[PDB]
């Protein structure tokens, strides 16, 4: 099965797994418990297969929204942090690791979209979405544009649509209501209507995808884009003097990007649940533990208040956390696959003009 | 669980071509992204080609752009990698992958939740 007296940890190959092993070495140095950190291929789907056998790692690191399915299959142990520890993490991150009212993982890091802007073209980026049309008029007169971001993917257009009241599934008391969907309320209509109006008035092009936006910003052709921390490295090499800030408001309300919380779950089959709890609470989720991982591969914003306040000296990370706190936790239920397909069709249909915004959002709500 | 069965592999000479296939089974309707990745002996896994399943947009690594084409037959639930003008550096284990949503460039592999078996395309000089 899973052998006792040691910890096996699975984490994806793009994370700082050697820094995590350094934290595992400190744990072993204090307790004699060997901690081995591996990054298998196809990790997201290998864990359910290997855990449902009774096998697998003791701890698995993944985006919170996948853990919902794990917990549904009874693959994750309910965790037992006390009030003092829970108070060390930002409260919204705990909401990301609830399934049917129960905590099933420890939040580690926090990720969301931000407003990325060219300081040379735009030293004072707009605070509101309603400012962009006039701003695009000015920059059109200089051979530039105000804003280009991926319109083909709902993940990128959702911050605007959700600003004035849209939502995927309503979250209440650690549970999602599958029957309360907020893609067709007045807030979503107002947001998508603005998106389409920006396209009609020639301020954005409806075919703009990831590649077009990324090259357009990194070549100095647009003053702003919308992207996440995974994108900063390409901008660094592009020699564009860029900043990262809070997304514009819409109708005075913050933009609501989806939030992904990298979290550590404990295998229900683990005979080392108490050792995992001790490692995760007393060694990893500390300033020293998160710093070891971050120095390997940057975590971005982190759920641990004390270390985030240090990381937030980087205003890009501060902006990521601000947009996360104002955002929508990505639901951890299987019906999100229907939400993606539905919202994707509606945005493409509304942005293409093949359908009005009202007609578009009525169809997305119905299946 | 979305499942992928892989096929199409082979060993051919340079200047020849090959067509890889990858059959998708299950809840495959809501998929938004399909990609082909390869891993050379003892190297990193590399995005080769990706396809946004909705409006059919395509993305290609510089190494294969203009030589490879990714295509999806919806009526047959099968994504193809047409590999024209094969070079010896095309030798690698090739994987296909699927995802519902994507925050990143479609050519980045950590994006994708589902994966195939990995077949050894071999191209000799």
């Amino acid at each position: 099965k899973i052998e006792e007296g040691k910890l096996v940890i699975w984490i994806n190959g793009d994370k700082g797994y050697n820094g995590l092993a350094e934290v595992g070495k400190k744990f072993e140095k204090d307790t004699g418990i060997k901690v081995t950190v591996e990054h298998p291929d196809k990790l997201e789907e290998k864990f359910p297969q290997v855990a449902a056998t009774g096998d697998g790692p003791d701890i698995i690191f993944w985006a919170h929204d996948r853990f919902g399915g794990y917990a549904q299959s009874g693959l994750l142990a309910e965790i037992t942090p006390d009030k003092a520890f829970q108070d060390k993490l930002y409260p919204f991150t705990w909401d990301a690791v609830r399934y049917n009212g129960k905590l099933i993982a420890y939040p580690i890091a926090v990720e969301a979209l931000s407003l990325i802007y060219n300081k040379d073209l735009l030293p004072n980026p707009p605070k509101t979405w309603e400012e962009i049309p006039a701003l695009d008029k000015e920059l059109k007169a200089k051979g530039k544009s105000a804003l280009m971001f991926n319109l083909q993917e709902p993940y990128f257009t959702w911050p605007l649509i959700a600003a004035d009241g849209g939502y995927a599934f309503k979250y209440e008391n650690g549970k999602y209501d599958i029957k309360d969907v907020g893609v067709d309320n007045a807030g979503a209509k107002a947001g998508l209507t603005f998106l389409v109006d920006l396209i009609k008035n020639k301020h954005m092009n409806a075919d703009t995808d990831y590649s077009i936006a990324e090259a357009a910003f990194n070549k100095g052709e647009t003053a702003m884009t919308i992207n996440g921390p995974w994108a900063w490295s390409n901008i660094d090499t592009s020699k564009v003097n860029y900043g990262v800030t809070v997304l514009p408001t819409f109708k005075g309300q913050p933009s609501k990007p989806f939030v992904g919380v990298l979290s550590a779950g404990i295998n229900a089959a683990s005979p080392n649940k108490e050792l995992a709890k001790e490692f995760l609470e007393n060694y990893l989720l500390t300033d020293e533990g998160l710093e070891a991982v971050n120095k390997d591969k940057p975590l971005g914003a982190v759920a641990l208040k004390s270390y985030e306040e240090e990381l937030a000296k980087d205003p890009r990370i501060a902006a990521t956390m601000e947009n996360a706190q104002k955002g929508e936790i990505m639901p951890n239920i299987p019906q999100m696959s229907a939400f993606w397909y539905a919202v994707r069709t509606a945005v493409i249909n509304a942005a293409s003009g093949r359908q009005t915004v009202d007609e578009a959002l009525k169809d997305a709500q119905t299946p | 669980q979305v499942q992928l069965v892989e096929s199409g592999g082979g060993s051919v000479q340079a200047g020849g071509s090959l067509r890889l296939s990858c059959a998708a089974s299950g809840k495959i309707h809501e998929i938004g992204y399909l990609g082909w990745f390869r891993q050379a002996p003892g190297k990193e896994r590399e995005g080769v080609a990706a396809l946004m399943t909705f409006q059919g947009q395509t993305y290609y690594a510089d190494s294969v752009k203009g030589r490879f084409t990714v295509s999806l037959d919806n009526a047959k639930n099968t994504v193809y990698l047409q590999m024209n003008s094969l070079k010896p550096e095309d030798t690698a284990l090739y994987y296909c992958a699927a995802a519902y949503w994507g925050k990143q460039s479609p050519l980045i592999s950590w994006d994708y939740s589902y994966w195939g078996q990995g077949t050894q395309v071999t191209v000799s000089a």
